[PDB]
């Protein structure tokens, strides 16, 4: 019980950056999207 | 998935759906602000902001900071997922609930719907408890003037979280219905990222005051980039195997199995079992042992963390050892003429497979275990210690982003 990455293959090994830079601008577009809410739930009340 | 996600936004149905999500998101971050009609909202939090109510540390997070302020999303979207294991426990001992669930998707609606009414009942019990012992028992400690620490306040709060957990529930049932994807998942992941946020801009004016620094705030976040650029290749990893066929449509191509096929399901349910033994002992501030079992498992303390490492690892493996994929697989390799080199059907198709998910989900969920350990070592090493960065709420910072740009692509590869 000690797998060799033998006949093992990944259709994926260059897409790293491109794929990483999407796991980045997805989440660098959620908190701000979340933060656009509290800020706007702050204009009317004030 | 960076230039393509942009051109995926250039598709006015795929594009469209990511906004209705915002519509809820807004209203959801909105629900993320709403006090209790009787809790001195003003006297609820920093009891919960303590090594005594900060044991509540985990509930605040997933809900979305909502617990501390005790918002209508206080419990968040919890009391439907701790009914997702007892039901995943009521799924194999009840050998017909899948037969209901799998003979068309309209036999998992009942499942979903009984899970929902129970998911309203549970969230009427988890509040039925935080009142009976926590807010109430102390007196007018956490509470408004005039209001009674008895039944009428206890009743103005039951409906605060039953149209407050029913609301966050619904937010899933209407994004999933007519907007994009699964409102769920999404709804937990956002709850961490909004708690993984202002501490950052605390940090910069602190990297101004003295307060930590650029280089502790270099090593903590380059780690976050080692998290984006690894987990993915891993999610799109696989072992490819040769087969052949002999002398009526379909596929003849090669068949690979993922090192790890799902990074999410096994890590979520893992956060789950991590909960019950903490929140059962958490509301007893007087008995010294229950106050041990609540601070130990604290996954932001080296031991609970060690148990957090564990549970995230082996839940990967054994949920990477439940569902009916290999059986489904073995049959379509059967009615249509296929086979593996040198390999027989029957028992040496059992032990030739029993060797592999004993070879993959070893190096695999190890990753997920080490994935769970070190931000606390980071939080034993750097400049911040908050239950958010317990390393659980980035796993999905990664994860959600990924599977989205992993199923959107899978949505486009269908038209």
């Amino acid at each position: 019980a000690r797998a060799e990455l033998a006949r093992v293959t990944w259709p994926t090994r260059e897409q790293v950056v491109e794929g990483t830079q999407a796991i980045l601008l997805f989440t660098l577009a959620f908190m701000v999207i979340l933060g656009l809410y509290d800020t706007v739930f702050r204009f009317l009340i004030g | 998935m960076v230039k393509a996600f942009w051109s995926a936004l250039q598709i006015p149905e795929l594009r469209q759906r990511v906004l209705f999500t915002l519509l809820v998101l807004a209203a959801y971050r909105l629900g993320a602000f709403i006090p209790t009609p009787g809790v001195d909202l003003d006297k609820i939090q920093e009891f919960l902001r303590t090594a005594q109510g900060g044991v509540f540390g985990i509930i605040n997070l997933f809900s979305g900071g909502n617990f501390e302020r005790f918002s209508i999303f206080a419990l968040g979207i919890m009391p439907y997922i701790t009914a997702a294991i007892i039901m995943q426990i009521l799924v194999t001992v009840v050998p017909a609930l899948e037969k209901l669930s799998k003979e068309g998707e309209e036999g998992r609606r009942i499942i979903n719907q009984y899970t929902r009414i129970g998911g309203i009942a549970l969230g009427a019990f988890q509040g039925f408890f935080l009142a009976t012992a926590f807010l109430g028992a102390e007196g007018g400690r956490f509470l408004l003037p005039g209001w009674s620490p008895g039944p009428f306040f206890w009743f103005v709060v039951v409906v605060t979280q039953v149209a407050g957990i029913a609301l966050l529930l619904w937010m899933a049932e209407r994004i999933t219905e007519y907007g994009i994807g699964n409102g769920t998942s999404l709804i937990i992941f956002a709850g961490i990222v909004v708690e993984w946020l202002p501490q950052i801009l605390r940090t910069i004016g602190l990297i101004r005051t003295g307060e930590v620094n650029l280089v502790a705030f270099l090593f903590f976040l380059a780690f976050i980039v080692l998290a984006f650029a690894g987990m993915a290749a891993v999610q799109q990893a696989e072992r490819r195997i040769p087969v052949q066929y002999a002398r009526y449509g379909g596929q003849a191509t090669y068949i690979p199995i993922k090192l790890n096929a799902a990074g999410v399901i096994p890590i979520i349910f893992a956060a789950a079992i991590l909960q019950i033994p903490i929140f059962l002992a958490a509301p007893f501030q007087d008995n010294p042992v229950l106050q041990g079992i609540a601070n130990f498992f604290n996954p932001t303390r080296p031991s609970g963390l060690f148990i957090e490492v564990l549970l995230v690892i082996l839940f990967t493996y054994v949920y990477t050892a439940v569902q009916f994929d290999p059986k489904r697989i073995a049959e379509s390799l059967r009615e249509y003429g296929g086979f593996i080199p040198g390999i027989r059907p029957g028992e040496p198709t059992v032990k030739f497979l029993e060797h592999i998910v004993s070879r993959l989900t070893l190096w695999g969920a190890l990753f997920l275990g080490l994935v769970t350990l070190l931000p606390q070592i980071i939080q034993n090493l750097t400049g911040i210690h908050s239950i958010a960065f317990s390393g659980i709420g980035l796993l999905i910072v990664v994860g959600v982003a990924l599977d989205t740009l992993r199923q959107v692509e899978s949505q486009l590869m269908l038209r």
